C-alpha cells in the first residue's frame, strides 16, 4: 500500500527514456552519464528535464539538490530514497 | 452578587422575551403612521432654483 | 390612521380560507345526505312532495 | 421553384390585426410583457456614487417596490442589470461575466455619466470610457448622479419599450 | 440470482455505502416482523418492530461517529 | 343529456372538493406574499405593491408569470433531474402536509388517528429535498447554504416535535380533529403559553424565516440554496417556503387558538339562526364562519412571520444550536413530566371521546 | 483581423465614389465605407459585422428580430452601426437599408420553410429583390453567400434555390456580383456543429453520414472582409472549404470522446447517443413535425441532403485565390466543443486535445 | 435682511439626549400572571 | 497579519551568484506548476506549451548584466507567480498572454500610410 | 393619508370616470383644485385636504389612460 515498488533498474530505465525525448548529444545514457558535459544540457535545458524528471515519477526535487546535481545515476538515487505513493482517500484502503 | 435584580426577575426578562416584544410594539406603531411616499411621475419631489439639470 | 391598502391582502387571504371552507362543508354535507336517501338514482334526486 | 413576394407589407412594429390569429398571439404578447414590466426584478450592481441614488429609490419617500420592483443578489433571478458606478478595466471582465449569467430576457440599463461615456474618469488609465463597450445597453439615464427620479423615468422608459414588445407575434408573421 | 450473491454487485464503493447496506438489510427484518404481526393481529410483533427500528437507529449513529473520527484522523496537521 | 350530464358531476364531485381545495390553499400563499411587502410596507412607511393590479391585487400574479415565462439555467437540457428534484420533494412535502388541516369538523382530506404524526413525517421530507440542490455542486453558495439548513433542522426538529407531542398528550389523541375538539372550553394558550412560544419559534427556524434566514441570508450567500435556481425552480421553492408559512401559521392556530372554533358561542348561535338547517345555504354559512375562525387566527400569525422579519435581527445558526439544545429542550422537557404529574394528580388523566 | 483591413488610405468605388480612411485601426478608426449586411443578426452576421464595425466601416443591420440586434451594436463606436426594421416583403425597408451603402451584403438564407416564408422566397426572391434593389441604389459591391453544393438542377430543394439564387442575383445586379460558397462552418453555436454535438440525435445512422470539407467561420467571415474591401474579387465565384474530408460520423464519434461520454460503457446507449431509425421513419417524422412543431426541426429536405456529399466546384476560387491558408479542424475542434465537456472544472486534470491528439483520435474513431 | 440669520431670540432648544423611558409592569407580575394562566388552564383541562 | 499562498518576504540580494540560484529555482515552480495553469485558466493548449512560454521570458532577460536591475525583474517574477498560482488573474488575461503573436517593405507601407 | 375615509371622500368628489382613471394610473384616488392645463392638455390640481402629506399637495392629470410620460 503506502510503500515504494521501486527498483535501481527500473527507475534507471524510466529516467532514460524520459531523458531521450530531449534533444541530448547522445542516447547512450548510463549512471556516470554527466548533464553538462555528455548530454550537452546548459541552465534552462537541465532544468526542464529535471522537471520532466519529476512528472514521470511523481517526486519533486529540493532546491539545494536541484542546484547541485551533476550525474543521472545522482537522480535515480534521489527517486529511489524519495519516492513515497500518494495517499489514498479513506475508501481506497478499506474497502 | 453585585447585581441590583433578583435570578427572577432577571430570568422573566429572559423567558418571555421582554425587549423583543417592545421592538414589535414600537414597529407597531409605525403601522399606523402616514408613510412618506410619493407617486412619481404624478408628483415630483422639491427642487430649488439652483438645481443642476439639463443645458 | 389605519391602513387599509395594507388590509386588502388580508382579506383575500381571509376569503381564501372561507372558499375552501364553504364548499367543503356545503358539498360533502350534500353528497351524504343525497345518497342516504335511497337505493337508486330516482330516489336520491328527486324529491317526493309527501 | 419560381416565387413572388408581396412589396407593401408593413413592418412589424407597424402592422395592423387583421385576423383572430393577430389578436390572440398579441393577447399572449401583452400579458408576457405585462408581467415582465410589472415583475422589474433588477440586480444590485451598484459600483459608486450612482449607487447611492438608485439606493434612495428604495427608500420610503420613492418605494419602487410598490412598482413591483425588487433588487435581487443573484443574476440567475434578475432579468434587468442597473450598472450604477464607473466600470475599471479591473471590473469589466467580472461585470461581462455577472451580465453572461442572467437567464433571457435581460435588459441593461446604463445609469451616470461614468457608465455612460466614463464621466469626470473618461481620460483615466484604468477606466472604461462607457459600458455600451462591454454589454449591450437598452436605456441611459443622464446625471452625476441621476435623480432617483431620473432613473424612474428611465425605469418607465424601459417599462414602455417592454410592453411594445411582439415576441409571439414576430413568430406568427415575421417567421 | 441470490445465490451467486448478486448484492454484492449491488453495493456501493465507499465506507458509507457499507452503512447503507446494513440500514436496508435490517429494515428488511423490520417489514417481515410487520408483515406477520399485522397478519396474526399480534401486538407483541408490533413492540418487536419499534424495538428493532430504535435500535438500528442507534448503531447507526455509532457507527457514524466511528467514520468521523476515522475521517478526522487523516485530516490530523490542521496547521490553520 | 340531462341525466347522464347530471350524474356526471357526481362522478367528478369531489375531484371539484380537491380543485376547490387546492385552490383556495394558493389563493392564501398567493396573496400572502402581497401582504408581507404591504405589512413590511408600512411599518417600515411606505407602501409596497400597489401598482400591479387594481392596488397592487395582481402582484403575486405578476411575480409568478413573469417567472414562468424566463429561461430555465441549466448545463444541459437533459439536467432536469438536478435542479428540479429538489424544488418538487420541498413542494410536494409541504403540499402533502394540508390534507390532514380539517377547514371544520371532520372537513379534512385525510382523517386518521395518527394525523399528528403524518404531519410531522410529511414535513421532515421537504427538509430533505431543500439539501438536494447542493448535489456535489460547484456554486460555493449553494453548497455553504446546504450546510446551514442540516444545522437548523438538528436545532428545530427535536423541539418542535416534543411540542406537538405535549399538546396530543394533554388530549391523549394523535388526532389534529380531536385536539382542535379538545379546546371548548380552554384555549391552550392559556395553559401554554410558554409552549405556543417555542412552536412559534420553532416554526420560525422550520421555515428558515427571519431571525432565522441563515439559509437564506442575502447579506451572506447572495441567495443561500436559491443563488444557481432561476425561472421554475426557483419558483416551486419560493412558492413551498410560503406554503409552509401558512400550513405552520395555520398550526398555530390549531395547537393553541382552538383552530376553527368560534371566538364567541354567543355570535355563532346568533349568526347561525338566521338560516334554515333544511336548506343547503346554512352549510355553506356554516363552512364560511368556522374556516372564518380559522382564517382569522392563522392571519394573525401570518402577519406575525412578517412582523418579526421587520423588527428583530438575524441570529447565526451557530447561536441558534446553542439556543434550541441547552435552552429550549430542557424546558420542553420539564413540560412533558410536568404536565402528567399535574393531571394524575388531580386525577384527570385524559381520554379518547 | 489584422490591425488596418485595407492596403491604402484611399479607395475609389466602382461607382466613383472616393473613400479616405482615417486612424491606426482601432474603434476610433474610419476605413470610409458604408456596408449592409442582410441577415447580420444571424451566425454568420454576428461574425461579419463584427469584423466590419471593430475597424470603423459603418454598417447598416437590417432586422426583423429586435432582441437579435442588440448585441450587434456592442461591436462598433458610437455612430458606426444602424439598424433599420425591414421585412422582404417590404420593398421600402429594403431600399432604406442599401440607401448609402457602398457595399451590401445577402447572408439571408434558409434551408427551412416555415407557414410564411417558402425556399423559395428567402433563397430566390429575397436575394433577387435585395439585388435589385442594391443596383437601383448605385452600390459598388454586392456579395452573396449560396451554399457549398449550389446546384440550379438538384434533387435537394435547398440545393436548387442556392444554385438559382446565383444566377438571379447576376441576372439582376450584373456581371460583377461578387458568390461565396461557404462549406459546413464550425464556430461557437455553429449549427454544423451543433447538430453533431446534441445527444438525441434521432436517425444519426442515416443523417450523420454525409461527407463535408468544414471551414472555420472566422475565416469566412474573414474572407468576405476580404472581397468587400479588394474590387479585383468583383464578378468571381469563391469556394471556401477546409483541406480535410470528414463525415459526420467521424466527428460525432470524435466528439464523443472528448466530451468523455464513453466514460462508461452504458450511459451513451442508454442516454439516446444512438438512435437508429428506418429511412421512412424519418421521412414521417420529419414530414409530421413540419406541420405540428414550432420550431425548425430536421426537416424532409435534410433528410435527402444527408445522402448527397459536398462536392467542390473545381472551376470556383479558393482562399489560395485570397492570399489565405484554410483552418484546420483538427486545431480547432477541442476548443469549440470546450464547453460541452461534461465535468472538467479542474477537477484532477483537464485533457486538453492539441492539433495532434485529435488526428490520433480519429484514427482510433476509424479503427473498428 | 439680506442673509438667513438666527432670530433675534434664538430658536427654542431642542430634545437631544435619549429618551427610551422603561414601560410595562415589573417582571414578578409578569410571573405571577404566568403562573396563575397555567394554574387556571390546568384546571379547565382538568374539568374537561 | 500573516501573508498570502505563495508570498515570499522582500530582499535586495547583493550576490549574482546567489541571485543566480534564486533565478533558478523560480524558473522549475514555473515549470511544475505549468500543468496548474491549464487546468485553472482552462488553456486550450498542452502544458508543454505553456512550459515552452515560460522558457521564452526567462530568455528574454538572459544576458541582463546589471544587479540592480536582476533584484526588480526578480520580484517582479516572483509576484506574477504569487498571481497565476493563487488564481487571481481573470481567465481573460491569461488566455490573451498566449494571443501575442513578417513585416512590410517601403512602399506596403508607404501605400498603406505607413506607421 | 393612507386611511379609507379619505379615499372614499376623494372618490365622492371626483366621480367614477374620474376615479377609475386615477385608478389605473395614479394607483391612488385623489381629489384637489384645478389650477391650471398645460399647452400639451395635462391637467394640473392642488389639494387643500389637511390630511395630505408634505410633498403631495400638486398632482397633475395625464391625457393618456394607459401610460404617462
Ligand atoms: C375600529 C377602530 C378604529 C376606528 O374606530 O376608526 C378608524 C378607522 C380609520 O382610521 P382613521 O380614520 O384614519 O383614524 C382617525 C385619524 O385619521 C387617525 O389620526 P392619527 O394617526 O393622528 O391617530 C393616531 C392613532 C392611530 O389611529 C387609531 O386610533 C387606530 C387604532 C389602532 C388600534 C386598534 C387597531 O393612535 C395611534 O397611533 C395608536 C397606534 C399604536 C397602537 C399599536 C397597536 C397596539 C395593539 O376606521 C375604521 O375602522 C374603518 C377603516 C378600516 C379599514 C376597513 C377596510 C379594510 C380593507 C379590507 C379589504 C376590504
Ligand atoms: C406550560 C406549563 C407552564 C410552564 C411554566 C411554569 C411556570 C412556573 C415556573 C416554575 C419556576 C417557579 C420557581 C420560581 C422560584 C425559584 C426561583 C428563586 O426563588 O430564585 C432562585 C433562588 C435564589 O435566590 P435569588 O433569586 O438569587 O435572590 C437574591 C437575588 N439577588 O434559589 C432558591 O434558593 C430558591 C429554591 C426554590 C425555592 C422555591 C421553590
Ligand atoms: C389545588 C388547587 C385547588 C383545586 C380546586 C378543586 C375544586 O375546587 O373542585 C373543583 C373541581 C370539581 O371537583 P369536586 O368533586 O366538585 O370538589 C368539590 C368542589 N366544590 O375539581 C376538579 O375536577 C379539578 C380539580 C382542579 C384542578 C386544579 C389544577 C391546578 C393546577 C396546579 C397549578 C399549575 C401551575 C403551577
Ligand atoms: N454551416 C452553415 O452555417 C452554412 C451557411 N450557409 C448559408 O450562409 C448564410 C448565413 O447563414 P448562418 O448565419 O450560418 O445561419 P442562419 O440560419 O441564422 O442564416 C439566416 C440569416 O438570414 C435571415 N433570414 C432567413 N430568412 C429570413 C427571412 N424571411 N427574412 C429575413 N431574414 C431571414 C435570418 O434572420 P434572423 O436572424 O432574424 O432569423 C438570419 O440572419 C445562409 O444563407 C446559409 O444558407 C450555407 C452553407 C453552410
Ligand atoms: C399578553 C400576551 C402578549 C404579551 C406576552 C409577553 C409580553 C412581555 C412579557 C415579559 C415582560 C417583562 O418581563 O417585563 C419586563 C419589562 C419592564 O420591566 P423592567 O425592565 O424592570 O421595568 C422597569 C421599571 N418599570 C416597571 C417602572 C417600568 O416589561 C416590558 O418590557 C413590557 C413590554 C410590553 C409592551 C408591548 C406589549 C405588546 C407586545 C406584543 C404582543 C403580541
Ligand atoms: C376580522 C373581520 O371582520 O374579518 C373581515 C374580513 C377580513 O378582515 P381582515 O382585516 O382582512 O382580516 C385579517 C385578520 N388580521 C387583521 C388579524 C390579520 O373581511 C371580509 O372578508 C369582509
Ligand atoms: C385573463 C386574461 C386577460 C387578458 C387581458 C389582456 C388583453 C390585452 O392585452 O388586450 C389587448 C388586445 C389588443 O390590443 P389593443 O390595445 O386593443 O390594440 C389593438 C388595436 N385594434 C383594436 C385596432 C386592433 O385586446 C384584445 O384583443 C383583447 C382580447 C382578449 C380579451
Ligand atoms: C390564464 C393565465 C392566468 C391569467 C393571467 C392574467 C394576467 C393579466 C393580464 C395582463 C393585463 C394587460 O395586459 O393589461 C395591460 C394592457 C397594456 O396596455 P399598453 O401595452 O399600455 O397599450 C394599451 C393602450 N393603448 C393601445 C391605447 C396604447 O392594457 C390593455 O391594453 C388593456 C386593453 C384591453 C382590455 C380588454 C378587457 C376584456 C375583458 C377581460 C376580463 C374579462
Ligand atoms: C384579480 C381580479 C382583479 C383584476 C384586476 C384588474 O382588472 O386590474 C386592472 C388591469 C391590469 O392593469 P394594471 O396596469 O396592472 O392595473 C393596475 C392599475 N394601477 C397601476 C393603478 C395599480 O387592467 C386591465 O383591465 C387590463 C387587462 C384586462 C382585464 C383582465 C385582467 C386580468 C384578469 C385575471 C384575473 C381575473
Ligand atoms: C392570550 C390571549 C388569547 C386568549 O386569552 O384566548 C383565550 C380566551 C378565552 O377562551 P378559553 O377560556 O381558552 O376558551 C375558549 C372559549 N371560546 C370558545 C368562547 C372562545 O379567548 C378569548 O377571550 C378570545
Ligand atoms: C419556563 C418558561 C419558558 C418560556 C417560554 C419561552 C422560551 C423562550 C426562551 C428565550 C431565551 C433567549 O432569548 O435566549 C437567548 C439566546 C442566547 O442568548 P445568550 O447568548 O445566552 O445571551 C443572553 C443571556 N443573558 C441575557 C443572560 C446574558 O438567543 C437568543 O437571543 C434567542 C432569541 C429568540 C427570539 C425569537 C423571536 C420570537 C418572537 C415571538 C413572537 C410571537
Ligand atoms: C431545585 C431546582 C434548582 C436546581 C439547580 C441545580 C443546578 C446544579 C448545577 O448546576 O450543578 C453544577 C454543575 C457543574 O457546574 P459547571 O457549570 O459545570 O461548573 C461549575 C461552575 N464553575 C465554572 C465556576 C466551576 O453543573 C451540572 O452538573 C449541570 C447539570 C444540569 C443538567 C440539566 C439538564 C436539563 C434538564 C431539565 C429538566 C428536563
Ligand atoms: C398547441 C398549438 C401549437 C401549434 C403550432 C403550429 O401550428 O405551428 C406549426 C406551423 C408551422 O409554422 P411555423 O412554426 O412558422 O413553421 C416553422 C416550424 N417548422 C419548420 C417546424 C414547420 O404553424 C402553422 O401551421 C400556423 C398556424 C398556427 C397558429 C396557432 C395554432
Ligand atoms: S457618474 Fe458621477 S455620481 Fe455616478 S458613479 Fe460616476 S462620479 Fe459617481
Amino acid at each position: 500500500q503506502s510503500a515504494s515498488t521501486l527498483t535501481k533498474e527500473d527507475v534507471l530505465t524510466r529516467s532514460v527514456s524520459v531523458l531521450r525525448g530531449f534533444e541530448v548529444k547522445t542516447k547512450d545514457i548510463d549512471l556516470q552519464t554527466t548533464f553538462v558535459q555528455d548530454l550537452g544540457m546548459d541552465s534552462l535545458d537541465l532544468n526542464d528535464a529535471l522537471v520532466a524528471l519529476e512528472e514521470e515519477f511523481d517526486v519533486v526535487f529540493d532546491d539545494k539538490t536541484a542546484n547541485e546535481i551533476k550525474t543521472v545515476g545522482e537522480v535515480v538515487d534521489f527517486v529511489l530514497a524519495n519516492y513515497l505513493p500518494t495517499e489514498q482517500s479513506i475508501n481506497h484502503t478499506i474497502r | 452578587e453585585e447585581s441590583s435584580e433578583s435570578a427572577l426577575s432577571k430570568a422573566t426578562k429572559w423567558y418571555l422575551l421582554s425587549e423583543i416584544f417592545r421592538g414589535l410594539y414600537i414597529t407597531l406603531e409605525m403601522y399606523f403612521r402616514a408613510p412618506y411616499t410619493i407617486y412619481y411621475p404624478f408628483e415630483k419631489g422639491p427642487v430649488s432654483p439652483r438645481f443642476r439639470g439639463e443645458h | 390612521m389605519i391602513p387599509f391598502e395594507a388590509l386588502i391582502p388580508y382579506a383575500i387571504m381571509f376569503a381564501g380560507f372561507c372558499l375552501g371552507g364553504g364548499v367543503m362543508n356545503s358539498a360533502i354535507t350534500a353528497d351524504i345526505t343525497k345518497r342516504a336517501r335511497g337505493p337508486n338514482q330516482e330516489i336520491k334526486r328527486n324529491v317526493g312532495e309527501d | 421553384y419560381s416565387s413572388d413576394l408581396p412589396t407593401d407589407i408593413p413592418v412589424l412594429s407597424k402592422r395592423p390585426h387583421t385576423n383572430l390569429l393577430d389578436y390572440t398571439f398579441t393577447t399572449f404578447d401583452k400579458m408576457k410583457n405585462w408581467a415582465r414590466k410589472s415583475s422589474f426584478w433588477p440586480m444590485t450592481f451598484g459600483l459608486a456614487c450612482c449607487a447611492v441614488e438608485m439606493m434612495h429609490v428604495s427608500a420610503p419617500r420613492y418605494d419602487q417596490d410598490r412598482l413591483g420592483i425588487i433588487f435581487r443578489a443573484s443574476p440567475r433571478q434578475s432579468d434587468i442589470m442597473i450598472v450604477a458606478g464607473t466600470v475599471t478595466n479591473k471590473m469589466a471582465p467580472a461585470l461581462r461575466q455577472v451580465y453572461d449569467q442572467m437567464p433571457y430576457p435581460r435588459w441593461v440599463i446604463s445609469m451616470g455619466s461614468c457608465a455612460n461615456g466614463g464621466g469626470y474618469y473618461h481620460y483615466s488609465y484604468s477606466v472604461v470610457r462607457g459600458v455600451d463597450r462591454i454589454v449591450p445597453v437598452d436605456i441611459y439615464v443622464p446625471g452625476c448622479p441621476p435623480t432617483s427620479e431620473a432613473l424612474m423615468y428611465g425605469v418607465f422608459q424601459l417599462q414602455k419599450k417592454m410592453m411594445d414588445g411582439q415576441t409571439h407575434r414576430m413568430w406568427y408573421r415575421s417567421y | 440470482m441470490d445465490l451467486i450473491l448478486l448484492m454484492l454487485v449491488a453495493v456501493g464503493l465507499n465506507i458509507i455505502d457499507i452503512y447503507i447496506m446494513i440500514e436496508i438489510l435490517i429494515m428488511g427484518c423490520t417489514v417481515n416482523t410487520i408483515y406477520s404481526a399485522s397478519l396474526d393481529n399480534d401486538m407483541i410483533g408490533l413492540i418487536y418492530s419499534l424495538i428493532q427500528i430504535i435500535i438500528a437507529g442507534v448503531e447507526s449513529a455509532i457507527g457514524l461517529s466511528i467514520l468521523v473520527n476515522y475521517n478526522r484522523i487523516r485530516n490530523s496537521e490542521e496547521i490553520e | 343529456m340531462l341525466n347522464n350530464l347530471f350524474d356526471f358531476i357526481e362522478y367528478i364531485e369531489y375531484w371539484l372538493i380537491i380543485v376547490a381545495f387546492v385552490a383556495s390553499v394558493l389563493i392564501v400563499v398567493a396573496y400572502l406574499t402581497v401582504a408581507e411587502r404591504k405589512t413590511m410596507g408600512y411599518m417600515q412607511r411606505r407602501l409596497g405593491p400597489n401598482a400591479v393590479g387594481y392596488y397592487g391585487v395582481l402582484m403575486a400574479v405578476a411575480d409568478a408569470l413573469k417567472l414562468l415565462s424566463k429561461e430555465i439555467v441549466l448545463p444541459h437540457n437533459g439536467d432536469i433531474i438536478y435542479v428540479m428534484s429538489g424544488p418538487l420533494i420541498s413542494l410536494f412535502s409541504v403540499l402533502l402536509s394540508w390534507a390532514v388541516i380539517p377547514f371544520g369538523p371532520g372537513l379534512s382530506l385525510l382523517d386518521s388517528e395518527y394525523s399528528i404524526i403524518y404531519l410531522l413525517a410529511s414535513g421532515s421530507i421537504g427538509v430533505f429535498g431543500t439539501v438536494i440542490v447542493g448535489w456535489m455542486s460547484n456554486s460555493k453558495y449553494t453548497v455553504l447554504a446546504t450546510v446551514r439548513t442540516t444545522a437548523q433542522l438538528i436545532s428545530y426538529e427535536l423541539v418542535l416535535t416534543t411540542v406537538v407531542f405535549i399538546i396530543a398528550l394533554i388530549v391523549s389523541s394523535l388526532n389534529i380533529n380531536v385536539i382542535i375538539e379538545s379546546q371548548y372550553n380552554i384555549w391552550y394558550i392559556i395553559p401554554f403559553f410558554p409552549l405556543c412560544l417555542i412552536f412559534f419559534i420553532s416554526a420560525l427556524a422550520e421555515t428558515a424565516r427571519p431571525p432565522f434566514d441563515n439559509v437564506e441570508a442575502e447579506s451572506e450567500l447572495v441567495s443561500g440554496h436559491m443563488t444557481e435556481l432561476s425561472a421554475s425552480p426557483f419558483v416551486i421553492f419560493f412558492l413551498s417556503e410560503y406554503c409552509s408559512m401558512v400550513l405552520m401559521s395555520t398550526l398555530t392556530a390549531i395547537f393553541f387558538f382552538g383552530g376553527y372554533l368560534p371566538f364567541s358561542n354567543t355570535i355563532h348561535h346568533l349568526i347561525l339562526n338566521l338560516f334554515d338547517q333544511h336548506s343547503i345555504y346554512y352549510f355553506i354559512i356554516e363552512g364560511i364562519l368556522l374556516s372564518g375562525y380559522l382564517a382569522i387566527k392563522a392571519n394573525f400569525f401570518m402577519f406575525s412571520f412578517v412582523w418579526i422579519r421587520a423588527a428583530a435581527p438575524r441570529l447565526r445558526y451557530d447561536l441558534l444550536i446553542l439556543f434550541c439544545w441547552y435552552v429550549l429542550l430542557p424546558i420542553v422537557f420539564a413540560i412533558v413530566v410536568f404536565a402528567p404529574g399535574i393531571l394524575y394528580c388531580f386525577d384527570a388523566l385524559p381520554v379518547i371521546i | 483581423v489584422s490591425t488596418f483591413p485595407l492596403k491604402s488610405d484611399i479607395n475609389i468605388t466602382k461607382s466613383g465614389k472616393t473613400l479616405l480612411s482615417v486612424g491606426q485601426g482601432g474603434r476610433s478608426s474610419r476605413t470610409g465605407f458604408t456596408a449592409t449586411v442582410f441577415g447580420g443578426t444571424g451566425f454568420l452576421g454576428r461574425v461579419v459585422v463584427s469584423k466590419l464595425a471593430k475597424h470603423g466601416t459603418n454598417v447598416v443591420v437590417p432586422f426583423r428580430n429586435d432582441r437579435a440586434r442588440r448585441q450587434l451594436k456592442v461591436n462598433g463606436d458610437l455612430g458606426v452601426v444602424n439598424f433599420v426594421e425591414f421585412d422582404i416583403r417590404n420593398l421600402k425597408s429594403i431600399e432604406d437599408s442599401v440607401k448609402y451603402s457602398d457595399i451590401v451584403i445577402n447572408l439571408i438564407g434558409t434551408e427551412h420553410f416555415s407557414k410564411n416564408f417558402s425556399i423559395e422566397d428567402v433563397n430566390i426572391g429575397a436575394a433577387e429583390r435585395i439585388a435589385k434593389a442594391a443596383k437601383e441604389a448605385g452600390v459598388s459591391r454586392l456579395i452573396h453567400v449560396s451554399s457549398y453544393n449550389a446546384n440550379p438542377s438538384s434533387s435537394s430543394d435547398f440545393y436548387a434555390t442556392k444554385g438559382i439564387g446565383e444566377q438571379v442575383v447576376r441576372d439582376n445586379f450584373g456581371p460583377d456580383a461578387t458568390i461565396v460558397r461557404p462549406a459546413p462552418m464550425y464556430f461557437r453555436n455553429s449549427p454544423f456543429l451543433n447538430e453533431l454535438l446534441q445527444i438525441k440525435a434521432l436517425g444519426g445512422n442515416v443523417i450523420f453520414k454525409k461527407e463535408v470539407y468544414p471551414v472555420h467561420a472566422l475565416q469566412v467571415g474573414e474572407a468576405i472582409e476580404r472581397i468587400a474591401f479588394d474590387d479585383a474579387t468583383a464578378g468571381q465565384t469563391y469556394e471556401l472549404f477546409g483541406k480535410e474530408r470528414y463525415s459526420k460520423k467521424e466527428l460525432r464519434e470524435m466528439i464523443k470522446h472528448i466530451i468523455h461520454i464513453g466514460q462508461r460503457g452504458y450511459y451513451p446507449y442508454s442516454a439516446g447517443f444512438y438512435l437508429p431509425a428506418p429511412e421512412p421513419f424519418l421521412y414521417a417524422f420529419a414530414l409530421i413535425r413540419q406541420y405540428i412543431s414550432s420550431q425548425p426541426r430536421f426537416n424532409v429536405d435534410q433528410l435527402k441532403r444527408s445522402h448527397i456529399n459536398q462536392e467542390i466546384d473545381q472551376s470556383a476560387k479558393t482562399f489560395t485565390d485570397l492570399g489565405m491558408v484554410p483552418d484546420e479542424l483538427s486545431e480547432y475542434l477541442y476548443r469549440y466543443v470546450k464547453p460541452h465537456i461534461s465535468y472538467t472544472s479542474q477537477t484532477q486534470n483537464r485533457t486538453v486535445y492539441s492539433k495532434e491528439d485529435i488526428e490520433k483520435l480519429r484514427d482510433y474513431v476509424n479503427t473498428p | 435682511a439680506t442673509q438667513d440669520l438666527p432670530p433675534i431670540s434664538g430658536y427654542a432648544p431642542i430634545q437631544w439626549k435619549r429618551n427610551l423611558p422603561s414601560r410595562g409592569f415589573r417582571p414578578v407580575i409578569w410571573f405571577l400572571g404566568l403562573c396563575t394562566a397555567t394554574g387556571y388552564g390546568f384546571y379547565q383541562i382538568s374539568l374537561a | 497579519t500573516n501573508p498570502t499562498a505563495f508570498a515570499q518576504t522582500t530582499r535586495y540580494v547583493k550576490d549574482s551568484t546567489e541571485m543566480r540560484t534564486l533565478v533558478l529555482n523560480l524558473y522549475r515552480r514555473y515549470l511544475r506548476h505549468s500543468r496548474g495553469f491549464v487546468n485553472n485558466y482552462n488553456l486550450d493548449i498542452p502544458a508543454s506549451q505553456v512550459r515552452t512560454k515560460i522558457r521564452q521570458e526567462f530568455e528574454r532577460q538572459r544576458f541582463v548584466k546589471d544587479l540592480p536591475l536582476k533584484n526588480v525583474l526578480y520580484m517582479k517574477a516572483q509576484m506574477e507567480f504569487q498571481e497565476l498560482v493563487n488564481f487571481w488573474k481573470q481567465q481573460c488575461h491569461v488566455m490573451q498572454y498566449f494571443e501575442s503573436i513578417k513585416g512590410d517593405s517601403f512602399v506596403q507601407k508607404f501605400l498603406k500610410g505607413a506607421q | 393619508s393612507s386611511s379609507i375615509q379619505r379615499t372614499l371622500r376623494n372618490l365622492w368628489k371626483n366621480g367614477f370616470k374620474k376615479s377609475f382613471k386615477q385608478l389605473q394610473g395614479y394607483n391612488d384616488i385623489k381629489s384637489g383644485r384645478l389650477v391650471g392645463t398645460d399647452s400639451f392638455g395635462n391637467k394640473f390640481y392642488e389639494v387643500d385636504d389637511p390630511v395630505e402629506i408634505h410633498m403631495r399637495t400638486r398632482f397633475v392629470e395625464y391625457t393618456g389612460f394607459w401610460r404617462q410620460d
